[PDB]
C-alpha cells in the first residue's frame, strides 16, 4: 500500500498551532471552575470537567492538554486522508446534505480540510464537555482558524471557503454533521480518535438509546473490512504515540449497565471480537506530544491498510 | 456492596462502596488505593461520563458493576 | 541499475537509477512512487546523510544498495 502522507504546507501550520495553541496550558482551571449541580450558579462553571486532566509530567517536563493535544489533533488528518480513499472505492458513498459525497473531493480539498482539522480542538481552555463549554471552545478555534487564515492562507482559500470551514468548525447546535462532506469527514475524524477516551459503550454500543456505536458507524459507511480496517489503523497510531492502546472484549458487553437491545444490535453489526490493550509509554508519549517532527515522525512509521492507495 | 473499577488497558480493582456514595468520595478512595489524584480520574458508567457532585445510585451503579477509568499516563 | 529504499512505514521499494543521478533525482523517483514530497526526505546510507547536489556514484553507491529513508526534520 501506499503512505498516509500530509502536505508540507500542512505541517507548517500545525508548527503554528501548535507554539500558539496546542502547547499552550489549558485556562479556564481552579477554584473557580469547580462544579456542583447542587449548587450550579457558585463559580463560573457550568458543568464538570474544567479540572481533569490538565496536564501530564515526563521527566520533569509538563505535558499540558494531553487528551487534546498535538498527537490527537495529528492523528485525526491521518483519519480523513485514509477516508478519503475508502470512500472512492465505495460503490454507495454517504450523501451529504448538499448533494455531495467523500467521493466528491479533490485532493486539494483534502488539503484545506487538513488545515481546518488542525484547528478543531485549539480552541479549548480545559476538558469540560458538555454543551456551554464545547460550543463556546468549538468558536474559539474556528476564530482563530480564521484570524490565521486571513494572514497567511488568502492564497488557498476565498472569504466565503474561511466562513464554510470555520462554520464546520464551529459545530453548532442547530447544524448537522453531514451537511457538507467537507463537515463529514471532519467530525468521523473526530469520532475514531475518541477510542482513546471512551469505554467499550460508546465505542461499540452507542453512549445512549438510539445513536450507533462509532465502530458500527465506520462499519455502515465502509464495510466491515475496511470498517475494522480503519479501526486497527487507528490502534496503530495509538501505540506510535504511547496512547493506552484499550482492550476490546465483546464477551463483557451485557455486563456494562447498558440494554440488551443495544448488546444485540452491536454483535450483529461487528461480531464476537476480542484484542488485547497496552498500556501507555511515557517516551513515545513525549516524543508525539513536544513536536510536529516528533508527532509525526511516530504517525508515518505506521504500516497503512493494505488497500491504502493515492493518485499522484 | 463492591463495584469493579478497570482502566482502558483492563487493570482492574474492587472498591467498597454505598449506593448513595458522592463520585467524588469514589474518586478519593481509588486515590486511597492507587495513588491516582482525583483529577487524572475521567470515570464513566453505562456510556455516561460521571460527575463529581452525583452518587453511585444516581447512575443505577449496582452491586459488581463495572466502571472505567480513562487515565492517560501511571506516573504522570 | 536496480537500488532499493526502506521507506517510513518500514517497507522496501525499488528504483531503477544510474550512478550518475543525483540525490535530488533519486527523491524526485521515490516522490513518483510514494508520493513523499523531496522536502520532507532524508536518505542515508552507511550511516552517512545524503546531500542533494551530490551523485550515487560520488557515495560509492552500486547496485543493489540498501538506502534508508527518514523524516527531514524542521525543529519544531
Amino acid at each position: 500500500s501506499m503512505p498516509i502522507i500530509l502536505d508540507s504546507d500542512v505541517l507548517e501550520v500545525a508548527e503554528y498551532v501548535y507554539k500558539t495553541r496546542l502547547s499552550q496550558p489549558y485556562t479556564e482551571v481552579g477554584s473557580e471552575w469547580e462544579y456542583n449541580y447542587k449548587n450550579p450558579t457558585a463559580t463560573f462553571a457550568k458543568g464538570d470537567g474544567h479540572n481533569l486532566q490538565r496536564y501530564i509530567t515526563i521527566d520533569g517536563k509538563q505535558l499540558h492538554r494531553p487528551i487534546h493535544g498535538l498527537a490527537h489533533t495529528m492523528r485525526t488528518l491521518m483519519y480523513s486522508q485514509l477516508m478519503y480513499c475508502s470512500s472512492k472505492k465505495q460503490p454507495s458513498p454517504h450523501v451529504c446534505q448538499d448533494g455531495r459525497t467523500i467521493a466528491d473531493l479533490s485532493e486539494l480539498d483534502l488539503k484545506k480540510i487538513n488545515i481546518a482539522q488542525l484547528f478543531f480542538v485549539a480552541g479549548r481552555e480545559s476538558e469540560a464537555s458538555y454543551g456551554d463549554a464545547y460550543h463556546r471552545y468549538h468558536l474559539y478555534g474556528a476564530k482563530q482558524f480564521e484570524e490565521y487564515a486571513r494572514k497567511h492562507l488568502t492564497h488557498l482559500f476565498s472569504e466565503e471557503e474561511i466562513r464554510l470551514y470555520s462554520r464546520c468548525i464551529e459545530d453548532r447546535v442547530g447544524d448537522s454533521f453531514d451537511g457538507t462532506p467537507e463537515g463529514y469527514i471532519i467530525h468521523l475524524s473526530h469520532m475514531i480518535d475518541l477510542m482513546r477516551c471512551k469505554s467499550p459503550v460508546e465505542v461499540f454500543l452507542g453512549h445512549s438509546k438510539g445513536v450507533s456505536g462509532i465502530v458500527p458507524t465506520l462499519i455502515h459507511l465502509f464495510g466491515k473490512q475496511d470498517g475494522l480496517d480503519i479501526m486497527h489503523y487507528a490502534r496503530g497510531l495509538f501505540a506510535a504515540t504511547g496512547e493506552a492502546v484499550p482492550y476490546i472484549d465483546s464477551s463483557e458487553w451485557p455486563h456494562l449497565g447498558v440494554d440488551l437491545s443495544r448488546v444485540q444490535r452491536a454483535l450483529s453489526i461487528v461480531g464476537d471480537i476480542n484484542v488485547p490493550g497496552q498500556e501507555a509509554d511515557s517516551k513515545k508519549t513525549a516524543q508525539a506530544g513536544f513536536s510536529v517532527d516528533g508527532c509525526y515522525s511516530a504517525l508515518t512509521s505506521v504500516p497503512t491498510p493494505s488497500w491504502y492507495e493515492k493518485e499522484l | 456492596m463492591q463495584i469493579f473499577v478497570k482502566t482502558l488497558t483492563g487493570k482492574t480493582i474492587t472498591l467498597e462502596v454505598e449506593p448513595s456514595d458522592t463520585i467524588e468520595n469514589v474518586k478519593a478512595k481509588i486515590q486511597d488505593k492507587e495513588g491516582i489524584p482525583p483529577d487524572q480520574q475521567r470515570l464513566i458508567f453505562a456510556g455516561k461520563q460521571l460527575e463529581d457532585g452525583r452518587t453511585l445510585s444516581d447512575y443505577n451503579i449496582q452491586k459488581e458493576s463495572t466502571l472505567h477509568l480513562v487515565l492517560r499516563l501511571r506516573g504522570g
